[PDB]
């Protein structure tokens, strides 16, 4: 998912938008 | 050493450094 691939895999700054409400 | 892949706790963070007021709901399951 978008939480779990930040770790191993990449996470995304409009995706960070994304998990603010 | 812009962009590193932060895991465990701190992954919640790299998100309420960029959230701010707006905030997250940070999701480890989903």
């Amino acid at each position: 998912g978008i939480v779990e691939q930040c770790c191993t895999s990449i996470c995304s700054l409009y995706q960070l938008e994304n998990y603010c409400n | 050493f812009v962009n590193q892949h932060l895991c465990g706790s701190h992954l919640v963070e790299a998100l309420y450094l960029v959230c701010g007021e707006r905030g997250f709901f940070y999701t480890p399951k989903t």
